[PDB]
């Protein structure tokens, strides 16, 4: 029971870093996983990485690169994005995952460019 | 981790 809006997309240039944020709105934020997925148009939608109260899972395509945290006391999961390549140009959107539930967020867009 | 459930169903998404 958890409403979900990602921010801190942007255009940025190749090599740079971007820091996404999904924040959380209503109760039990805890009990749920947070997973980190990106879409770009015309493509299908990929997994990047996830975190529970403490462990994370990346993708082997942004593992070295990409670091997802989590502060319970924001209420926010983060997703710190270095040495971005054009080809990580996307749409990211968060999901919250309790048990076999899953709710949603909006999507922010991020651009990178050389 | 009390959601280690969840994260190993995203680590089975990762095809």
């Amino acid at each position: 029971q958890v409403q979900l809006v990602e921010s801190g997309g942007g255009l940025v240039q190749t090599g740079g870093s971007l820091r996404l944020s999904c924040e959380a709105s209503g109760s039990a934020f805890s009990s749920y996983a947070v997973n980190w997925y990106r879409q770009a148009p015309g493509k299908q939608r990929e997994p990047v990485a996830a975190i529970g109260s403490f462990n994370t899972v990346y993708s082997d395509s942004v593992k070295g690169r990409f670091t997802i945290s989590r502060d319970n006391a924001k209420n926010t999961v983060y997703l710190q994005m270095n040495s971005l390549k054009p080809e990580d140009t996307a749409v990211y959107i968060c999901n919250a995952r309790r048990g076999a539930t899953n709710t949603w967020g909006q999507g922010t867009q991020v651009t990178v460019s050389s | 981790d009390p959601l280690q459930p969840e994260l190993d169903s995203f680590k089975e998404e990762l095809d």
